[PDB]
């Protein structure tokens, strides 16, 4: 791909689990007799780590659209390899084993996933201001996810009440039906605009939407979806 | 409740059925009586 970038044509790089790299590092390493870091890893992981991804980078000469992805073991995020990808990136996305389990396939956390370019001079303060709101809301969640697991949603006020349905909401409308998901899935896929995503998710935090159940947001598109859906069923 | 029986019964003209018993005639304002614990914790009780 260096080629490519060097002569300015611009290119995508799909590097799939680094994690995988890393573990062939770490299997070489044993086998090669060096003193084992950590849990076994090699003591040379955030060299190899620089070595590998400094290489992928935008330069003057061309841009380098890299999107990689890392396995956590188990489901440790405090896994030396995880944990090293992590400084080495614009932006990250968390993928969650329990949001899996609630059906919700895409499975990102937004609490846990950030961006750099998450900034109203680059994306749009509309867009900013949508995803701070999101974001503010679910972390109320996650701090009242006790509370309401141990006493339920009665005990919270009115405005930690609606917050927490909101919250719900937002949950479950992160949920996109994904168009090579037909194998298994017989949702057709849904290709949502950033433009209709922040419209929604801006009308859904202004009040809209209330009254519709959390069920209807499940695997739609924008709001428009949910309405129709809503409508459908009067 | 069976003196309001017994009562109420022996009065039934509409001339002699006025004060509280009067079912008055064009309704324009009602009034309601609301009981609620006075702590909390309750459940959806307070919320019903």
């Amino acid at each position: 791909a260096e080629y490519f970038r060097d002569e300015g044509r611009d290119i995508l790089l799909f590097i799939d689990n680094i994690f995988r790299f890393v573990q062939a590092g770490s299997e070489v390493s044993s086998l090669l007799g060096r003193m084992p870091s950590q849990v076994g890893y090699q003591p040379t992981l955030g060299t190899e780590m620089g070595e590998l991804q400094e290489r992928i980078t935008s330069t003057k000469r061309g841009s380098i659209t890299s999107m990689q992805a890392v396995y956590v073991p188990a489901d440790d995020y405090t896994d030396p390899a995880p944990a090293t990808v992590f400084s080495h990136l614009d932006a990250t996305i968390s993928l969650e084993r329990s949001i899996a389990e609630r059906a919700i396939f895409p499975a990102v956390d937004p609490l846990a996933s950030t961006s750099r370019i998450l900034d109203p001079n680059i994306v749009g303060e509309e867009h900013y201001r949508v995803a701070q709101e999101v974001k503010r809301v679910l972390q109320r969640y996650k701090d009242l996810k006790d509370i309401i697991a141990i006493l339920g949603m009665e005990e919270l006020s009115d405005e930690d009440k609606l917050t927490v349905q909101r919250a719900r909401k937002i949950e479950l409308f992160f949920s996109q039906p994904f168009t090579v998901a037909q194998q298994f899935t017989g949702r057709p896929g849904k290709y949502v605009p950033v433009k209709k995503t922040v419209e929604s998710f801006a009308r859904l935090l202004n009040g809209e939407g209330d009254h519709i159940p959390e069920s209807f947001f499940y695997m739609q598109g924008d709001f428009d979806d949910v309405l129709a859906a809503y409508e459908a069923s009067q | 409740r069976e003196v309001m029986a017994n009562l109420t019964a022996r009065v039934v003209g509409a001339a002699r059925r006025g004060t509280l018993l009067e079912k008055r005639e064009t309704v324009k304002s009602v009034a309601l009586l609301v009981v609620t614990p006075d702590r909390g914790l309750c459940g959806s009780l307070v919320a019903n």
